[PDB]
């Protein structure tokens, strides 16, 4: 356990915990989801909370959030997990991640990337130099 | 729809400024 790790988890939690009251509500989740282009129903949002809500009180607190992370660090490799991740980027769903989409997704998730950083991130994964990242290239970067 | 942990996974990648599992 390091200080830099805690800080990272703290800011991830803060992104969702809008009013900083120490809990993430279905309403707060909805806000972040909508800004990312997604449009879940109330039932879907509550479902998202319930799977991480260990004490079943209706909201997610820091310990539950941290536990979720620990469990996610165990397995990020399925297909459905990778596909799920790729789908977040591919906003329009045409099969490729463009620099514009990467920048938009990262900004709304609180990560400030420089134009140059965006391009380099894309370039490292762009196996066919077409300037985008398709599922295959995405999977190859994840599965290794 | 994506899971909450998938969102944190993506944020971490952005944080590392690189694609690929940002943890392991
Ligand atoms: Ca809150
Ligand atoms: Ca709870
Ligand atoms: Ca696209
Ligand atoms: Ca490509």
């Amino acid at each position: 356990l390091t200080e830099e790790q805690i800080a990272e988890f703290k800011e991830a939690f803060s992104l969702f915990d809008k009013d900083g009251d120490g809990t993430i509500t279905t309403k707060e989740l909805g806000t972040v989801m909508r800004s990312l282009g997604q449009n879940p129903t109330e039932a879907e949002l509550q479902d998202m909370i319930n799977e991480v809500d260990a004490d079943g009180n209706g909201t997610i607190d820091f310990p539950e959030f941290l536990t979720m992370m620990a469990r996610k660090m165990k397995d990020t490799d399925s297909e459905e997990e990778i596909r799920e991740a790729f789908r977040v980027f591919d906003k329009d769903g045409n099969g490729y991640i463009s620099a514009a989409e990467l920048r938009h997704v990262m900004t709304n998730l609180g990560e400030k990337l420089t134009d140059e950083e965006v391009d380099e991130m894309i370039r490292e994964a762009d196996i066919d130099g077409d300037g985008q990242v398709n599922y295959e290239e995405f999977v190859q970067m994840m599965t290794a | 729809i994506p899971r909450l942990d998938t969102l944190i996974l993506v944020k971490a990648m952005g944080h590392r400024k690189r694609f690929g599992n940002p943890f392991r």
